[PDB]
Formats: C-alpha cells, sequence, structure tokens
RNA sequence: GUGAACAGCCUCUAGUUGAUAGAAUAAUGUAGAUAAGGGAAGUCGGCAAAAUAGAUCCGUAACUUCGGGAUAAGGAUUGGC
RNA sequence: UUCAAAUGAGAACUUUGAAGACUGAAGUGGGGAAAGGUUCCACGUCAACAGCAGUUGGACGUGGGUUAGUCGAUCCUAAGA
C-alpha cells in the first residue's frame, strides 16, 4: 500500500538491500564453496509474507 | 429468395390482381354487388366494410375509414388509374397483335375509362356519406 | 454600422520570384467576392485595387480576413500554388504571401 | 538488365473467393508474385504509396484492376544474394481499364 | 487530367483516420519545387539564384576537432555495466584486473 | 535505435497524446541524443518533432 | 449523433493494434444462415428454431379480494418532401 | 493486419515513418482503496524465462528516484476490547 507503516517500510528496505547477486571477488577466495546466492528473492516468485 | 419476400409473396398467400380489380370497378352492377354482400361468418366484419380497390375486408367502419385515410389505399388508387397490363400489352410490345392492343386501348379510353371513373366517384361519395 | 474596413495583401515575394500574377489575383477577387449571397454584386460596396506589390480591398458590407484568406487559398489552389505559397498575417488586416520552408539542393 | 515497364494487374480473379480479413494481404502477395513472374526477381519491394493504394478501401475493398510501374534495377550492396531486384510503384490514372503493357524510357 | 487529379488526391488523402500534416511545419526540397514550377511553365531563374545563394552560404569548413577526432572514437574504456565515472559497481569493484 | 522514451517525452512536453506526436524519420540520431525534456523542446522548436492536428469530427450533417 | 434511454450501432479526446505463424478449402465437427410443395405426418414429449416485438389510434371477455385481469384478445398506421 | 527505412550475424513479432482497424466516456481513458514491495526511470545487456520468435521485456547486471504547519496518520468516540 502507498500509506504504509514504518515497520513495513523498514523490512522492505532490508529486503531491497539484500536483493543482489554475489560479489565477483568472493569466487576468487581460497577454498570458496559459495557459487551462487541461494537465498535470492524476486517480487514475482516468492512473497515476503509481510 | 430472402425470407421477407418469400413469406410475403408465397403462392398460398397471394392477393387479387389489378386487372381483376379494374374489371370489378368498371361496372356499376359489380360495385353494387360488392357493396351489398351476404353476411359471411368467415370474413372480418361479417363480410361488410369491403374496400374494392385493395380487395380487403375490415372488421369495423372506423377501420375502413382509417384505411381510406391512408397512403396504402392512395397507392392502390394511383395504381388502378391507367391500363391494367393484360397479355395484349406485352404481346404488342414484342410486336404481336398490335392492332388488337390498339383497339383495346382505344376502347378503354372511350367507353371503359370514364364509366369506371364515374363509378369510383360514386363509390367515394357513398363511403363518405355512410362514414 | 457601415464603417469602411481596409485589408491589405502583400504579394511581393511571389511576384518578384515570378510565379504569381497580382492583376489576375485582383481580377479573381473582383469576380468571386460575394455580397448578400451573390457574386458580381460589388456595387459601391467593395473596391479591390492593386499596384504590383500590394492588393487593397476596402469594404463596407460583411467582409472578413477569414473570408479573404479563404478566397486567396481558393485562387492558389486553382493556380496550383497551394503546396508552396501560404497566406500569413503580419498585423491586423495586413497580410502577405510567403513561400514554405525549402532546403537548398546543394 | 535495368528496365522499366507499366502493367495492368487483374486482382479480381486473383482475390476471387478470398476471406475478407485476408484480401489486402493476399493482394500484396499476389502483386509480389506478379512482379516475380514478369521480371524473374525473387526480391520485390513495394512502394508505401502502392500499399496505400491497395489498402485505400479497407481490408476487403481492393480494386479489381491496378496499374503498376515495375522497375528492375541493380542491387548495389555486396552482401545481397541477388544482383537485381524489382521495385513496384502505383500509377494513379483516371481508370485502370483498357491499358496495355508498355515500356518506359529511362532518362 | 481532372479524373487523374481526383485519383491522386484520393490516394494522398486519409482524412477519416487522421489529419493531414501542416505545411507550415513541414519542409520540402528545391528539386521538387523546380520541377513543379517547370511543369507549371514559370521561370526558375530567380528561384535558382536564391538556391545558389543558399548553397554558397551553407559551406562546411573543417576545424581542429574534425582534424584530430574526425575518424577516431572512444578515448575512454567502456564499462561492463554501462556506469558513469563515479558510479559504484556492486559486481566488479572488488576485482581490479580484467583477467580476473 | 529505440525512441520510445523520446516519443513519451515529446508527448508530455507538447501536451498531447503519443498518437499526436511526429518524429522525423530522417533525424534518428538527433532524436536518440535527446535524453532530456529541454532537448525535446529544442527538437520541437527546430521542427524535428511536430504536433499533429486533431482528427476532424464535423457537425455539418448534424 | 440516432434513439425514451448510462441500451444497441458509428464518431472526437486519450489509449491499444496484444493472443505462434504460412499455404490449401476433403469428410466429420463447433458457431451462424437459407430453402420449392405440405405444415408436427417427427419425437416419450413442438426439444430446438420460426413466428411476435418500438410508437400512434380503434377496441378489449370470463373471473375477481372491485385494487386487478390488461399490452387480455382482435384490427389500422409508420418514409421523404 | 500491411508497406518502407533504421538497428542487428539473424526481424511476422524491436524503433520511426506510412496505411487499415478497435476500445467508443457503464472505455482497451484519467485516478485511487485493499494487496504487492521497487515491479517506477535511466544505462548496459540475452545464458535461463516470455508454451513460436525476439535485437524487445514487469527478464538479467549497475544505479537514480518518494522533500508537507495547510494531504493523511497522529486527536475523538461507535459496535466493541
Ligand atoms: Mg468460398
Ligand atoms: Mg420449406
Ligand atoms: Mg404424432
Ligand atoms: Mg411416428
Ligand atoms: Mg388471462
Ligand atoms: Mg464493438
Ligand atoms: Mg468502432
Ligand atoms: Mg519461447
Ligand atoms: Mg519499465
Ligand atoms: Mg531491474
Ligand atoms: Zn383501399
Amino acid at each position: 500500500a502507498a500509506q504504509k507503516s514504518f515497520r513495513i517500510k523498514q523490512k522492505m528496505a532490508k529486503a531491497k538491500k539484500q536483493n543482489r547477486p554475489l560479489p565477483q571477488w568472493i569466487r576468487l577466495r581460497t577454498n570458496n564453496t559459495i557459487r551462487y546466492n541461494a537465498k535470492r528473492r524476486n517480487w514475482r516468485r516468492t512473497k515476503m509474507n509481510i | 429468395m430472402g425470407r421477407y419476400s418469400v413469406k410475403r409473396y408465397k403462392t398460398k398467400r397471394r392477393t387479387r390482381d389489378l386487372d381483376l380489380i379494374y374489371n370489378d370497378l368498371s361496372t356499376k352492377e359489380s360495385v353494387q354487388k360488392l357493396l351489398n354482400q351476404p353476411l359471411d361468418e368467415t370474413k372480418p366484419g361479417l363480410g361488410q366494410h369491403y374496400c374494392i380497390h385493395c380487395a380487403k375486408y375490415m372488421e369495423t367502419a372506423i377501420a375502413l375509414k382509417t384505411h381510406l385515410k391512408g397512403k396504402v389505399h392512395k397507392r392502390r388508387v394511383k395504381e388502378l388509374r391507367g391500363v391494367p397490363y393484360t397479355q395484349e400489352v406485352s404481346d404488342a410490345a414484342a410486336g404481336y397483335n398490335l392492332n388488337k392492343f390498339l383497339n383495346r386501348v382505344q376502347e378503354i379510353t372511350q367507353s371503359v375509362g370514364p364509366e369506371k371513373e364515374s363509378n369510383e366517384a360514386l363509390l367515394k361519395e357513398h363511403l363518405d356519406s355512410t362514414l | 454600422q457601415k464603417i469602411a474596413k481596409t485589408f491589405t495583401v502583400d504579394v511581393s515575394s511571389p511576384t518578384e520570384n515570378g510565379v504569381f500574377d497580382p492583376a489576375s489575383y485582383a481580377k479573381y477577387l473582383i469576380d468571386h467576392i460575394k455580397v448578400e449571397g451573390a457574386v458580381g454584386n460589388l456595387g459601391n460596396a467593395v473596391t479591390v485595387t492593386e499596384d504590383g506589390t500590394v492588393v487593397t480591398v476596402v469594404s463596407t458590407a460583411k467582409f472578413s480576413g477569414k473570408y479573404l484568406k479563404y478566397l486567396t487559398k481558393k485562387y492558389l489552389k486553382k493556380n496550383q500554388l497551394r503546396d508552396w505559397i501560404r497566406f500569413v498575417s503580419t498585423k491586423t488586416n495586413e497580410y502577405r504571401l510567403a513561400f514554405y520552408q525549402v532546403t537548398p539542393e546543394e | 538488365d535495368v528496365v522499366t515497364r507499366e502493367y495492368t494487374i487483374n486482382l479480381h480473379k486473383r482475390l476471387h473467393g478470398v476471406s475478407f480479413k485476408k484480401r489486402a494481404p493476399r493482394a500484396v502477395k499476389e502483386i509480389k508474385k506478379f512482379a516475380k513472374l514478369h521480371m524473374g526477381t525473387d526480391d520485390v519491394r513495394l512502394a508505401p504509396e502502392l500499399n496505400q493504394a491497395i489498402w485505400k478501401r479497407g481490408v476487403k475493398g481492393v480494386e479489381y484492376r491496378l496499374r503498376l510501374r515495375i522497375s528492375r534495377k541493380r542491387n548495389e550492396e555486396e552482401d545481397a544474394k541477388n544482383p537485381l531486384f524489382s521495385y513496384v510503384e502505383p500509377v494513379l490514372v483516371a481508370s485502370a481499364k483498357g491499358l496495355q503493357t508498355v515500356v518506359v524510357e529511362e532518362d | 487530367r481532372q479524373k487523374t487529379m481526383i485519383a491522386e488526391a484520393r490516394n494522398r488523402k486519409s482524412l477519416k483516420n487522421k489529419a493531414i500534416m501542416p505545411r507550415s511545419k513541414l519542409t520540402k526540397s528545391f528539386g521538387k519545387m523546380e520541377e513543379h514550377m517547370s511543369t507549371l511553365g514559370h521561370d526558375m531563374s530567380a528561384l535558382q539564384d536564391k538556391q545558389n545563394r543558399a548553397a554558397r552560404k551553407n559551406r562546411y569548413v573543417e576545424r581542429g576537432s574534425d582534424v584530430v577526432f574526425g575518424d577516431q572514437d572512444a578515448l575512454t574504456a567502456s564499462t561492463e555495466n554501462g556506469v558513469k565515472l563515479r558510479q559504484t559497481d556492486r559486481l566488479l569493484d572488488g576485482v581490479a584486473d580484467g583477467s580476473m | 535505435a529505440n525512441l520510445r522514451t523520446q516519443k513519451r517525452l515529446a508527448a508530455s512536453v507538447v501536451g498531447v497524446g503519443k498518437r499526436k506526436v511526429w518524429l522525423d524519420p530522417n533525424e534518428t540520431s538527433e532524436i536518440a541524443q535527446a535524453n532530456s525534456r529541454n532537448a525535446i523542446r529544442k527538437l520541437v522548436k527546430n521542427g524535428t518533432i511536430v504536433k499533429k492536428a486533431v482528427t476532424v469530427h464535423s457537425k455539418s450533417r448534424t
């Protein structure tokens, strides 16, 4: 909704900052086993459920 | 072909022809006979109130009066003015029995025409008086 | 009531370029200006004169700049100059004929 | 060979019995086939003014006969697969009736 | 000629679907102007004088920019994400060299 | 080329719909350079972008 | 605009032109129509279709809780100038 | 639905122009409530997705953007808790 509460907007801000792929320099580290972002979220795939 | 023309001009729904109506209107005796008809239960208005030009029965005198005050009756009267287009007209147009057609047209102009016009005028004034 | 109104038209640019005829245009206006619903009824009402660069129409009976523009555009269409020459207004009741924008061929 | 001719195409017998939503597109395709028949070119380009003439009376109102100016010219691009192509232009005339195939002198 | 003009006007006009573009906003070419005036039978000497004057006024003079950067391009490495000079690149800022 | 943004900006600047905006098909690079409403105003002024007239709905028969 | 009308149909402003396409036109289908003469003889069964229809005028029965039935029924007309 | 040009290795599907149509103001128009949460906009860009295609995209990558004494919440009480 346009008229939203601050708690909702703060959670939305955290989700926006989490929405990213991996930095490329992570892949170059020694013994790196992280190859993709397995917790990535999109607005049309999984709903945040408030 | 189309549904409207088929269901209006089907053979079993045919109406009386203009030449027959002209022959009915030509003689005063036929006009009197059609004006004085026996009471028939199969006709609207007990066979009374019969327009000869349209060959149409009416249920009431007011219905006949409204029919007379109408363009359909005027159209029929306008149609019944000239030669009724028998077979002789088409024959002479093709070039056949030309003298017979000319003699028929002359007889219509001389004898049949004015008598039919006078009978129509008498019928009109009679309907005006009785209505 | 019947105050005289003067309309001026400047045909100088097409006349100098030699694709226009001010005398023919003035004759067309004389022949085709309508008064009270008929042509050729300009008796002491509308006067049209020309001098090679300016055409002047002085009228006392129901003449407007819109009507003058309409008649001039009819004349331009009749002479097949409608796609190249237009009727513009410089100030109130003074007008000119101008060529449309043309790029040089080079 | 560079050449230019004027033809009359009978679109009535080519569009006889065609569904109404397909009449103008089929007229376009038939005109392309006509140019291919008369010039031997697989590459046929129609003028947009010709497309306007085809589509002037809507999707189902194509004229019975059209007067066309067909020009076979040279394909200048190296990457093109064919050295020649046809360019079809409309010939706006008083009527498309009673006209024969003619050759236009190119100046 | 009248029937041909009717046909040409019909092919030109499409007033039922949209309006015609204004000539006061459009511009046309002197070649078409010259050929139309020649068809009408006028004298094109004054129009050709005006066009020659316009062409002689419209001259192209080269400059230092044309001399130095006339055929060159780039002069700056294009970024992988199409970013500006001071725009952060989340994906690639931690890797300095293009080989890595 | 893609002039969808330029068409939208021209419609907004001129004040009409996208159906009433004409972009010159010969000045494609010049239009593609215009990323701002100020540049669109410049294009409208110099004639690259033109506002079409309304479709007529005559009342003569009425 | 037509029209009693936020109905149906067409248009201005604005907005779309999206839904895999091309070529042929067999049978059988889905959706929609027409039909000589007869007119329900079909079928468990008039199922389905057809017929009617707006407005103006004439006129309108049994029955009834007297308020209705009722637009009962049955007839005539409609354009343009 | 069609024609031309541009872009592109590649265009039935992208862009612009030229045409034919549609929604027909109880809209396929212009705004909002609930809900969603960046989907808005720019630049770059096609492996996967858009049951054909795709140079296009609500896709992928990088960023920009939401400014109030007067608009709301905030205050009041309603059924109620
Ligand atoms: Mg067929
Ligand atoms: Mg039958
Ligand atoms: Mg039986
Ligand atoms: Mg039986
Ligand atoms: Mg009853
Ligand atoms: Mg509809
Ligand atoms: Mg419509
Ligand atoms: Mg696919
Ligand atoms: Mg977007
Ligand atoms: Mg994104
Ligand atoms: Zn009668």
